[PDB]
């Protein structure tokens, strides 16, 4: 039973790789999880790439508006 | 000086108060648009444009099913293709086709997988050759 | 333009400095306007497209059914090189119906030598469909896919004639003439 994002995401993937493999029509023949596991590493690299760098442009984005706010105070000060 | 300043920084100003604005929904959308960019890259190699756009339709649907939000603007050569790395490959002789970018993505984003290309007009020897050079 | 972005972001964050900033606003805006003036070029290449857009369809159109020709047979594949050979050779051997004319004379003089002469005839009807089909009327259309029906045993019915050119075929389907 899903209580956060996890579980969700999982549930993507397996229905994901579920559908791929019915509409490849292997039928009795079987199906290698090589491209649930790559799509499961992919994913795990991507997110935390992905979230670095969104860190780091909202970091930089809030230090230029803490800049901006203060030249902006400066001036209305003098 | 200083409302000369000012008055130049307006735009960048409202430049960034448009990317402060769009962070949340970046920071929403960016669990489902990676989803779906890996998936791009571990899946989508091996088909047409017919059938990379009908598991589009499947995909976004099985998003929006389990409650995980995703980009309605997103696009695979936008997301993952910068504009450096896209001149590059032009330069070096890739087509101008957004299927061959989309596949020259695929190729140039796998660290952990050999690619094996299908190339039956020989032109990615051509193209990897002078990306790489000697 | 995006790396000056970028350029000025860092310089700020670091942070004369307000000449290289100044600086940089204006190449930016010089960059900016350097690409609102080679902007004007778009119209010119509508146009051109729009011009030529029926030719480029009519190609694709005669691909698909070369490529429909090669998946029947291993011999009669067809690939992308030797058809814009094909196409190239045109301007070395109305101007827009004069080139598409070209066009499907010269593609069938090169690929249909590479078929049976089944294949040979099914290519010639079938271009001669897709440059009638568009180049005439509905009822040229028409009249084309009824005679057809009626040499395939498909469809039985006489065409609305008015043309001056389909007297010759309709006296060959009539007298059973059914190679002429």
């Amino acid at each position: 039973p899903i209580q956060t994002i996890r579980d969700a995401v999982v549930n993507i993937l397996i229905h994901f790789d579920r559908n791929f493999y019915q509409k490849m029509k292997v039928g009795v023949n079987p199906r290698s999880p090589g491209y649930f596991i790559d799509g499961l590493r992919a994913l795990v690299k991507l997110v935390t790439a992905k979230y670095q760098d969104l860190q780091e442009n909202q970091r930089f984005v809030n230090v230029g508006l803490e800049k901006l706010n203060e030249s902006v105070l400066k001036v209305n000060e003098l | 000086r200083s409302i000369s300043l000012v008055k130049s920084l307006t735009f960048e100003k409202e430049r960034w108060l448009n990317t402060t604005k769009q962070f949340s929904k970046t920071s929403q959308e960016l669990i489902g648009n990676c989803i779906i960019s890996s998936i791009y890259e571990t899946y989508f190699g091996h088909l047409n444009e017919r059938e990379r756009g009908d598991m589009l339709v499947i995909l976004k649907r099985l998003l929006g099913k389990f409650a995980v939000k995703y980009d309605v603007n997103y696009r695979f050569i936008d997301y993952l293709v910068t504009l450096d790395e896209k001149m590059k490959w032009l330069e070096c002789g890739l087509d101008k086709n957004d299927y061959f970018l989309e596949n020259m993505s695929i190729v140039m984003n796998s660290q952990d997988a050999v690619p094996f290309l299908l190339d039956p007009s020989s032109h990615m020897i051509t193209v990897i050759s002078n990306y790489y050079g000697n | 333009l995006k790396n000056l972005e970028k350029r000025l972001l860092e310089e700020l964050n670091n942070s004369e400095l307000m000449v290289t900033l100044n600086n940089l606003k204006k190449e930016a805006m010089n960059i900016e306007k350097k690409l609102s003036e080679s902007e004007e070029f778009f119209p010119q290449f509508d146009n051109l497209v729009e011009e030529y857009s029926i030719i480029g369809k009519h190609s694709v159109k005669i691909f698909s059914m070369l490529e429909k020709f090669g998946q029947f047979h291993w011999f009669y594949g067809i690939s992308i090189g030797q058809f814009l050979s094909c196409f190239k050779r045109v301007f070395i051997k109305t101007r827009v119906d004069e080139i598409l004319w070209l066009l499907y004379q010269e593609v069938y003089c090169q690929f249909s030598t590479a078929l049976d002469k089944k294949f040979k005839m099914i290519m010639a009807m079938t271009m001669f469909c897709l440059y009638k089909f568009d180049i005439e009327s509905e009822q040229y259309k028409e009249a084309v896919l009824t005679m057809i029906g009626v040499l395939s045993e498909s469809s039985d019915g006489v065409p609305k004639l008015t043309n001056d050119d389909l007297r010759y075929l309709w006296d060959y389907v009539t007298t059973k003439s059914y190679i002429s």
